[PDB]
């Protein structure tokens, strides 16, 4: 119903930033928000007709567009580091409720070179024996790391289906050197099943981690592999013994 | 303006998840509570508009526009209740909301048996790399970050086998150390007394 125009972008300092949120939904307010850890939700722009744009909380890096009804236009003329942000857009109207229905988000890093993004190695680690015969259940962990920027989405599959009873990712992917302002991260997950159904030899256990990185519409001059958006997965198959 | 609790709130499962929200205009009309799971975007859950309580399943929100508050009470909390949870109130006639700043609601699991242990893993693909995974403890433990440079210990995390009606915390360490070991990461974010340790095989 609300949509933007990218789930995840990767930018150098001083490049424009366009981010589209539009609504096919008639709706007369949109506004845009960013949100960051210990600050929550701030408001940068709002909009209450096509034509119309007021200067939110925090406007100061950003300017906006709405010459559209059903597009809220969020420019960034010159990005800065310190525009790494979710950034939320939203829209409502004068109806029976006033509630603001957001868009699904759009993850932007900021970064001062691109020659630091990296694409993630993953691995997938079988469950300790001596775990199966405590306690009859077969931990696996699925492990990314070295990737650049935090912009994964990771996925387990039994037998070719997604699965979710029995698993959990860390909500926050960690820092490999926390006080680096352009460290990479790692990320773990884990999958647990009863130590019968790991014993399966013809049970398949993948995890696929899903990495956004750079575009084909963006030039690379290096030796290794240019750090595009990807798929990279680990798998391990179930085992007797 | 309008001012929330500030979190992280951990609240152990089966018991009350509650936020607050304090607002300055006496004369403002909507109020409206926001889900967020991590890394997501926020859901209405509940709006309200006089005072007293408003339910919906487990969620009751109440205002009190007298001593101009408004909070979510989340029974019988889940934790799969964790989320960021904000409130919301207008304030102009055109529609306008200020958001509360959000805050963190983390429901830890009950755990009835701990069976704390920490055990090693090898890669399917190489048994050369390895991890460790601390796992089965009660919720009052506390997995520590790493201090080590070379060290790295993630948070803990909770897992639920819904076919077994069994839900289990866990944290992973690992190392590109030669010398590393896995009582060299958990022991210092500590393990309790009964901990099994199984040498690695």
């Amino acid at each position: 119903k609300v949509t933007q125009s990218s789930r995840y972008l990767v930018k150098r300092t001083g490049e424009k930033v366009f981010l589209e949120c539009v609504q096919d939904m008639d709706h007369e307010n949109m506004f845009w928000y960013r949100q960051d850890p210990g600050l929550g939700l701030r408001l940068i722009y709002f909009s209450y007709d096509v034509k119309m744009k007021e200067k939110g909380d925090i406007p100061e890096g950003y300017s906006v567009s709405r010459e559209k009804k059903e597009r809220f236009s969020l420019i960034l003329a010159s990005a800065s580091t310190d525009q790494t942000s979710m950034y939320l857009c939203a829209s409502s109207f004068l109806g029976t409720g006033v509630e603001q229905y957001f868009g699904p988000g759009t993850r932007l890093t900021v970064v001062e070179d691109l020659n630091k993004v990296f694409p993630p190695e993953v691995a997938l680690f079988e469950p300790s024996e001596a775990e199966i015969s405590h306690t009859q259940k077969a931990t696996l962990v699925c492990l990314a790391t070295g990737f650049y920027p935090d912009h994964v989405e990771l996925s387990w599959w039994v037998n070719g289906k997604e699965v979710h009873s029995g698993v959990c990712t860390d909500p926050q992917p960690l820092k490999e050197q926390p006080a680096l302002n352009d460290s990479r991260y790692a990320l773990s997950s884990r999958l647990r099943v009863s130590a019968t159904f790991w014993q399966d030899p013809r049970n398949h256990f993948r995890c696929q981690v899903q990495f956004y990185g750079l575009s084909e519409a963006d030039e690379w001059t290096q030796a290794r592999a240019k750090p595009v958006t990807q798929i990279v997965s680990a798998e391990a198959w179930g085992r007797a013994d | 303006e309008v001012e929330q609790n500030s979190g992280p709130l951990s609240v152990p499962e089966g018991a009350i998840a509650s936020l607050n929200c304090t607002y300055s205009d006496r004369g403002s009309q909507s109020f409206f509570w926001y889900r967020q799971y991590s890394g997501k975007s926020p859901e209405l859950i509940m709006s309200i508009y006089s005072n007293g309580d408003k339910e919906d399943g487990r969620f009751t929100a109440q205002l009190n526009k007298a001593s101009q508050y408004v909070s979510l009470l989340i029974r019988d909390a889940q934790p799969s209740d964790s989320a960021t949870y904000l409130c919301a109130v207008t304030t102009d006639s055109w529609g306008k909301l200020q958001f509360g700043a959000g805050t963190q609601v983390v429901v830890t699991p009950d755990i009835q048996n701990p069976d704390p242990a920490v055990y090693q893993l090898r890669d399917s693909k190489s048994s050369d790399k390895s991890v460790c995974l601390f796992t089965d403890f009660d919720s009052q433990t506390n997995v520590s970050q790493s201090k080590d440079s070379d060290v790295y210990i993630t948070d803990k995390c909770v897992l639920d086998m819904r076919s077994m009606d069994f839900k289990s915390n866990s944290a992973v360490a690992w190392s590109n150390k030669s010398d590393f070991a896995c009582a060299n990461a958990f022991n210092n974010s500590i393990i309790p007394e009964d901990t099994f340790f199984p040498s690695p095989e």
